[PDB]
């Protein structure tokens, strides 16, 4: 009825040379399994830390990873001094105990992206593009348009919100962002996501459309020297609003 | 919860030939708990650096290891085998015939 | 001949010391292969058999996981079994686990095992069908409920059935020189007076293998089990097994008795007699 | 090959 | 690694057809095997478990065990667009789940009624930048990047409104720059409708 296990935090954007704390914890089973795998993108998980109820089992050893069990459903990966080989999604896994096929599930994973230079990072810019009349009659569906660009590092969680709450019919978003300058190593991105709605429900100016975007960046006292104001975790939005004819 | 009284038997691994190498064993089995004394004297003294096997048991659940060490045998020592065990009021001294 | 497959495992919590000892240990018919004991400063799965250290580190990284997951899994056994037995934190505690295989002289599975048991007493079995439990008594009762909604016999069905045979026919190729060899006993026959009209004439069996062997003297026909009092088997050391059989008889006439040996390795069942 | 499946805690 | 190996992908499958992915592993103690899915961007999640040789179905989804080979299949059934993901295989090696490098799934939505077309929109907010959007086009169709840094367009990507119970796939372009127009922005359309007053 109800065994679960919920990490944090989900994503985190920090230097190289500062220490990581992530979280993981379980419900519904006692004396667990707990393991701690991190995913390269391309790639399956890989195994860090294998640890039983009194303590670790896997002789694995991560460069510069520790990991600490201070509950018995408490689960801790950290590291005084990050390495940028250290970008990765962190993954939290446990099994009933002993050796048997109860459980074996992730947690929902903590991204990390581990940074040389701060000065690269901008949060995305957002703006929202209203249907076509030659698409309203040529079909009667009307298509808007969220784009989210010049972002950096890579991720975004985008998301659709009609009339107050948040919407999922109708919703396509590109799964990866796209390189704004391909050659560049440190090039910013961009995302778009596509809202089909009927004709009458964009005619009806009632009807008030928000693309909104999740952005996560730096922390309020992360060393920075640009002029422009510190890019931290933020939500850029942009909005429009039902046209009659 | 069960006890079970130890049983007990000193012998060499070899014919115990005066004056040739060999070792001195001691085989306790059919006990529980699996803590247990046990020491190999030579002339009632104790034989120090004895080994042991890993301890298992059997489908009773009784215990057994046996102890060992190397020696050499001759016409005067005398080699016997000391075991103590919580379902013994006394330690149980057992002789070692170069015989049985 | 028939072979098998064991493993044995012993956890006694030390209340006050520390963690519980343990220690595991596996055996291929009368051959112990492999040991593990939470006391030693190696923290491995060791080897105690040539053939066996031929198994790559993979293998034993993967033998050392498992060992010490069951190791775990005692220690939260003997804290569960406290609360069962409604007993207190202070005295001492074991648990035990066995289990393995049986394969016939066609290395065919014969059957399985996987029994626990409880300060010396039987706590949970699994029996010949490897589909019901024998419980003991009532605290097994919640186990074998808890076992079954999580069907740990058919697992258990899985590893002993198919793993475990696969494996025990394997280390029998591998180890074929150790495993599948048969050593017969070496016997001779000492003898000497007690006192005036006794003597125990003493028969030997040495440095044989496999272990089972049967020792019975003879005036005539036997007809049924002799008084002769018979030493239980013991391991040699090396490997190897020795056993002997002694009676008490009339000085004067000595051919009256003959020593039987009958072992595996050897073809004519042995007749021995002599007079010192 | 120790079992590495069935093995659960009382 | 070479412990777990499976195809990467992208492997194609149209929709309502059965999907198979094949894994093969090394470590012959592997005594129970695992299939995770995973979405972009999503930890994986659990989709089967099973410890003996043979076949086990869950659903639309059906696990093959063959220990001999040491070989681990999953196949599924009545392929959907809901399941492109990353499947990912997981071999139990004492204590602990080694796993594969997955394999792509992408499922191509089944579109009845095409009418592929190309419409510009303009944004609520004074943009430098104009949109184009290439839509209803047929699921054999696809989309690639201009042979001009300064374009951007994206991969397809498919919508449903289960409203009226129809898919739908689109690929958007964009330029700031003036002389950006949709009549030429993509490459390899496939004779759709280009409006204009």
């Amino acid at each position: 009825m109800s065994q679960t296990i919920h990490q944090w935090p989900a994503t985190l954007v920090q230097p190289v040379g500062s220490p990581l704390s992530l979280e993981c914890t379980v419900e519904g089973t006692s004396n667990p399994n707990l393991y701690w795998y991190r995913q390269a993108a391309g790639r399956g998980p890989q195994l860090l830390f294998y640890w039983g109820p009194f303590g670790q089992i896997s002789s694995e050893v991560p460069q510069n990873l520790s990991a600490s069990r201070p509950q018995d459903r408490q689960f801790i990966l950290s590291s005084k001094k990050l390495l940028l080989s250290d970008s990765g999604f962190y993954l939290c896994a446990w099994s009933e105990t002993g050796l048997g096929m109860g459980g074996w599930q992730f947690g929902e994973g903590s991204r990390l992206t581990v940074l040389e230079d701060l000065k690269n990072v901008f949060p995305p810019e957002v703006a929202v593009f209203e249907p076509s009349e030659a698409e309203i009659s040529h079909t009667q569906k009307a298509t808007l348009v969220c784009l989210a660009t010049g972002f950096y590092p890579d991720h975004v969680e985008l998301s659709w919100w009609v009339n107050g709450k948040e919407v999922h019919s109708g919703v396509c978003t590109d799964p990866q962002p796209l390189k704004e300058q391909p050659a560049l190593n440190d090039s910013r991105y961009a995302l778009s996501s596509r809202l089909r709605v009927s004709a009458t429900f964009w005619q009806d100016p009632r009807n008030h459309f928000r693309c909104q975007v999740q952005f996560y960046g730096l922390s309020e006292n992360d060393e920075w020297t640009q002029d422009r104001a510190k890019p931290v975790t933020q939500i850029v939005s942009a909005e429009a609003w039902g046209r009659a004819d | 919860m069960i006890q079970r009284t130890p049983k007990i038997q000193v012998y060499s691994r070899h014919p115990a030939e005066n004056g040739k190498s060999n070792f001195l064993n001691c085989y306790v089995s059919g006990f529980h708990p699996s803590d247990i004394e046990v020491d190999l004297l030579k002339n009632g003294e104790r034989i120090e650096k004895v080994e042991h096997s890993d301890l298992s048991f059997s489908k009773d659940w009784s215990f057994y290891l046996l102890y060992y060490t190397e020696f050499t045998p001759t016409e005067k020592d005398e080699y016997a085998c000391r075991v103590n065990h919580v379902t013994l009021s006394q330690p149980k001294i057992v002789k070692w015939d170069r015989d049985m | 001949g028939s072979h098998s497959m064991r493993y044995f495992f012993t956890s006694v919590s030390r209340p006050g010391r520390g963690e519980p000892r343990f220690i595991a240990v596996g055996y291929v018919d009368d051959t112990q292969f492999v040991r593990f004991d939470s006391d030693a400063a190696s923290q491995r799965m060791e080897p105690r058999a040539p053939w066996i250290e031929q198994e790559g580190p993979e293998y034993w990284d993967g033998e050392t996981r498992k060992v010490k997951a069951h190791s775990q899994t005692h220690r939260v056994d003997l804290g569960t079994l406290r609360g069962y037995y409604n007993q207190s934190e202070a005295g001492s505690h074991t648990v035990q686990r066995m289990y393995g295989c049986d394969v016939g002289s066609d290395w065919r599975f014969l059957r399985g095992y996987h029994q626990y048991a409880y300060d010396g007493k039987d706590y949970i079995a699994l029996k010949e069908d490897l589909r019901s439990w024998t419980a003991a008594d009532m605290a097994a009762q919640t186990t074998k409920h808890k076992w079954e909604a999580a069907h740990v016999a058919e697992q258990l069905r899985a590893y002993l059935e198919g793993t475990c045979v696969e494996w025990l026919r394997r280390y029998l190729e591998n180890g074929k020189e150790t495993l599948q060899r048969t050593d017969a006993p070496k016997t001779h026959m000492t003898h000497h007076a007690v006192s005036d009209h006794e003597a125990t004439l003493r028969c030997w069996a040495l440095s044989f293998y496999p272990a089972e062997i049967t020792l019975t003297w003879q005036r005539d026909g036997e007809d049924q089990t002799q008084d002769t009092e018979l030493v239980e088997t013991r391991p040699a050391g090396d490997g190897t097994f020795q056993k002997w059989a002694a009676v008490v008889v009339p000085s004067g006439q000595e051919q009256r008795y003959t020593c039987h040996v009958q072992h595996e390795g050897l073809p004519k069942p042995l007749t021995l007699r002599w007079e010192p | 090959e120790l079992a590495g499946i069935g093995i659960l805690t009382v | 690694k070479q412990e777990v190996e499976q195809n990467s992908g992208p492997l194609s499958v149209p929709e309502g057809a059965i999907a198979s992915l094949n894994c093969t592993y090394s470590f012959l103690g592997s005594q129970s095997f695992f299939w995770y899915r995973q979405y972009s961007g999503k930890s994986p999640e659990l989709i089967m478990f099973t410890y003996r040789e043979g076949d086990k179905e869950d659903g639309r989804f059906t696990a093959q065990l063959n220990k001999a080979s040491q070989h681990v299949s999953l196949l599924i059934r009545d392929s959907q667009p809901s399941d492109s993901a990353t499947y990912l295989c997981a071999v139990n090696d004492g204590g602990r789940l080694t796993f594969g490098d997955g394999t792509t799934l992408t499922v191509k939505p089944n579109i009845q009624n095409p009418d592929p077309a190309v419409y510009q929109l303009r944004d609520s907010k004074s943009s430098d930048k104009s949109v184009c959007l290439f839509t209803d086009f047929d699921s054999q169709t696809n989309v690639s990047q201009s042979k001009d840094s300064d374009v951007y367009i994206t991969d397809k990507c498919v919508l449903d409104m289960r409203s009226m119970d129809f898919k739908s796939n689109s690929a958007v372009a964009w330029s700031n720059k003036s002389d950006f127009a949709c009549a030429n922005a993509f490459n390899n359309s496939i004779i759709p409708e280009d409006t204009f007053f």
